[PDB]
This record gives structure tokens, sequence and C-alpha cells, in this order.
């Protein structure tokens, strides 16, 4: 028969620089 | 006899989330 | 008899896209 399942694989990379937010509000009138 | 080496190992974990995005854009002038 | 352990899994994927930045600042009056 077979072998053990090796062991799983080491936890991923950190994802990118998310979306960048909206636009702010506009200056006040006023 | 001897049987064959096991499977692959499992992926790992999805790595961490990338940072939040950067602040938006300055919204207009009043 | 039992064959030897498989080898190691592949690292996980790249993480997600970070959430959402927060909104701009106010503009100027």
């Amino acid at each position: 028969p077979d072998g053990d399942r090796g062991p799983r694989g080491p936890p991923g990379y950190p994802g990118d620089d998310g979306p960048e937010g909206d636009p702010g509000p506009p200056g006040d009138p006023g | 006899p001897k049987g064959r080496p096991g499977p692959k190992g499992f992926p790992g974990y999805p790595g961490p989330r990338g940072r939040p995005g950067k602040k938006g854009p300055r919204g207009p002038p009043g | 008899s039992k064959g030897d352990p498989g080898p190691p899994g592949d690292r996980g994927p790249k993480g997600p896209p970070g959430y959402k930045g927060p909104p701009g600042d106010k503009g100027f009056r």
C-alpha cells in the first residue's frame, strides 16, 4: 500500500495592498 | 514488498490578506 | 508493507488583496 500523504505546505505569502479608497468629500461651500 | 511513496501533501493555507488600501484622493475644493 | 511518506505540499496561495482603503480627506475650502 501507498505511504502516508505528505505534510501540508506552509502558509501563503501576504496579499497585495488593497483597492484605493474613495475620493474625499468636497470642501465646505464658501 | 514495500509500497509506493504516499501522495503529495495538500497546499498550505492562503496567505494573510494584504494591507488595507491607500487612503483615497483628497476631495475637490468647496 | 506500507510505503514511505509522500512529499510536502506546496506553499499556500498568495493572500487576497487588502480591503478597500478609507475615504480621502475633505477638500480645501
